[PDB]
């Protein structure tokens, strides 16, 4: 019982995490990130779609 | 043709050394500072972006 209450508090903390991880206000891994392109090129055409799961 | 009342020339240098000026200050300000963006006049996205990261 005391080790499932362990596993209980580190279960509330890996979702804990999963919820708060943020880039300024942009949660991360809690799955709405999806896939977000990143322009690293001069013109139009060259981005790299970057995508966090939940 | 030697014109003695205007002075074309002298305005343009007047200018550039004026846009010269402004640019040693503007500089002079980020390194003693020590932060690129000081205004907003500077970087409106890149000032709010660095604001809500502080």
């Amino acid at each position: 019982q005391a080790l499932n209450e362990e596993s209980v508090a580190l279960q509330d903390e890996l979702n804990r995490i999963a919820e708060t991880t943020s880039f300024g206000g942009r949660k991360l891994l809690n799955g709405s990130f999806g896939e977000a392109s990143f322009q690293i090129g001069s013109s139009s055409g060259e981005a790299i779609i970057m995508g966090l799961t939940s | 043709t030697i014109n003695v009342n205007t002075n074309v020339s002298a305005m343009t240098a007047q200018r550039y050394l004026t846009k010269a000026t402004g640019e040693l200050n503007t500089s002079m300000e980020r390194l003693s500072s020590g932060n690129r963006i000081n205004s907003a006049k500077d970087d409106a996205a890149g000032l709010q972006i660095s604001n809500r990261l502080t």
